[PDB]
Parts: structure tokens; C-alpha cells; sequence
């Protein structure tokens, strides 16, 4: 796949997805992509959906194909395992979810993002996800649990 | 007016020979901060207290 | 061990080494670090006593420890082979006393960082090196010889 890092002071503390059409980095961590075809874009604020503007070259367009609706609760897969539930994500044991990890893709079977982790560190028993989500008819929501820090 | 200009160069003239000599207290012992520090020099010379 | 290089347009001119709490860089070249953890700390400017300001974080903090009291004459290892000096510097033989070796740490058996090399090019047959080291109770002076040019 494809998902730069961004990085402040050498360290990673968060990466940046790239959708078809548009990059995602989130806003609540803060540093410079790497990349140098990355670095020239403009950065357009938001709310906490955190967008940034698509102005990638028609080389290499459509790295991603996001999913729409009629999602099952599922088996979906994630980078450091799986999760497994639609209305939010699976609640991840402990371990999995430690810091500078906020903007992973969340994919299905066949490689379509359907969300992108912002917060959720610790959740009690499990970690439970605080994630980005298209709704039932295609518009991007805000979906978190009380009292989920961010990353 | 003549007379502030001398009390004004000559306190900012001997408070920066001061800083010099501030400055120049912990370099010496800056470097080696597993050197043991006399109590001398620690408050009575410079300014630095024990640290670490 | 971790000695970083110092760029300066591609050819290599100096060497940044790591201590336990500090880094050090000597002040007879000009360049850029190629790290860029070790780029965005405040280097300050000294006397040739050399101090230089380690902000870095513990995490990668004390690669190598300096050396202790009780400082034998006897065998202490370099970069290009070895050195048996505790008031000079060793007569070392040709091939060391170039250019752009400056920074280079002296390490005793013991792994342990003793002296750092400033100058010193070529002084005959026997080639002395002006380096700094700690004289008898921990304090850092600056040894040079006789015609030791910048190396």
C-alpha cells in the first residue's frame, strides 16, 4: 500500500493515508511529511474530520478506494490485527494501541478503507477505536466513545 | 544627561565581565557532570547549586 | 559505537560524537549534521574547552560513557589502530593525519571515550594530536602541542 509518515523532531508521531482523490493527515499531531511530492501541497484546515487538499499529480492518482455503506459487521482487517464490528471498531486488547499511530487505514478483504484511527488509547478491559466513518448514505462522521484521549 | 551615560556604560560593562566570568564558572565542570563540585565554588564564587 | 559524520556538500569534513548526557562537535569545520534529531538542537558556541548542549531525549541518551580517574599509560583504542599516551598523544604512523578526522573519539579498553582528537596533522616522524581530556580531578582542559595546525 501506500501511507507516508509524518515526522517532527526525527521521530514518527503519525502518519498520513492517501484516498483516491484526496491525502488524510491528521490534525491533532504535527510535523512535515516526508515526502517531497507530499510536502508542496497546501494544508486546508477543518474540523476533527481533518482533510487536506488533494492536489495530487495526475502521475499517480487514486492510490485507495474507500468503501461506501452497506457494511457488515464483518471481519476486517488492521495493521497490527484484525477488527471485527461495524457501528464502531472492534475493542482491541491492550499492547495494540500505544502512541504515533492515529491515521492507519482500516481495510476490508479486498483492500477498500473503510476508517481511519484518531483515538480510543485505553478503554478499560479492551481499547475500543475512535475512528472516521462514512454514514448510511456516503457522509464522512466523527465517531467516538466517552472519555477516549487522543493519540 | 552626561552623567547617567557613565552610570549606564559602566553598569552594562561590569555586569558583562560578570557574565563572563558566570559563563566561564561552568564550563570547567559542565563537561564533567560526574566531577565531584567544591562548596567553594558551588554559591560563594558562582551561582550553580548541586544537581543530579 | 554511534559517531555521526558532518556533511558539508557531500564531501565529509568532521565528526559529531555522543557522550552520556551530551554531544559534542568540534568548532574547526562548518557543516550540517545529517541526522535530523541532531540537526534541531541548539548547538552553542565555547571557549576550546568545547561545550556544546545534548537536549536530545534519554531514549537514545549515553551510547558511550566518558572516562573515569586513574588514567594509566597504557593501551587505548582509535579508529585507525592505537594509542599508549597519557600526558601526549602517541606517535601514531602515517595513513591517520589527513584531513576531516577531527572529532574522532580515544576509547580505552574499557569501551570508554578518553580524549578527542582536534589537531595535530603532521609533526614529523613522531605525529602528536592536541586533544581535550580531564587533567586530574574531572576537570576538562585542552592539550596542544607544538605547531599543531587545525586537523
Amino acid at each position: 500500500d501506500k501511507t507516508f509518515p509524518i515526522m517532527l523532531n526525527g521521530q514518527v508521531n503519525g502518519y498520513a493515508c492517501v484516498v483516491g482523490g484526496r491525502v488524510f493527515k491528521p490534525l491533532h499531531v504535527e510535523g512535515r511529511i516526508d515526502n517531497e511530492q507530499l510536502a508542496a501541497i497546501k494544508l486546508k484546515k477543518a474540523s476533527i474530520y481533518d482533510l487536506e487538499y488533494g492536489d495530487v499529480p495526475q502521475c499517480m492518482k487514486s492510490d485507495t478506494l474507500q468503501y461506501t455503506s452497506d457494511k457488515p459487521p464483518g471481519f476486517y482487517n488492521w495493521h497490527h490485527g484484525a477488527v471485527q464490528y461495524e457501528n464502531n471498531r472492534f475493542t482491541v486488547p491492550r499492547g495494540v494501541g500505544g502512541k504515533g499511530d492515529s491515521g492507519r487505514p482500516i481495510l476490508d478483504n479486498k483492500g477498500r478503507v473503510v476508517a481511519i484511527v484518531l483515538g480510543g488509547v485505553n478503554e478499560g478491559s479492551r481499547t475500543a477505536l475512535s475512528v472516521v466513518t462514512w454514514n448510511q448514505k456516503g457522509v464522512t462522521v466523527k465517531d467516538t466513545p466517552e472519555g477516549s484521549e487522543p493519540w | 544627561c552626561t552623567c547617567v551615560a557613565i552610570i549606564m556604560v559602566s553598569c552594562v560593562t561590569s555586569v558583562w565581565l560578570l557574565c563572563r566570568t558566570r559563563n566561564l564558572c561552568i564550563t570547567p565542570y559542565k563537561l564533567a557532570p560526574n566531577a565531584q563540585v567544591p562548596i567553594l565554588l558551588a554559591l560563594l564564587c558562582c551561582i550553580k547549586p548541586t544537581r543530579a
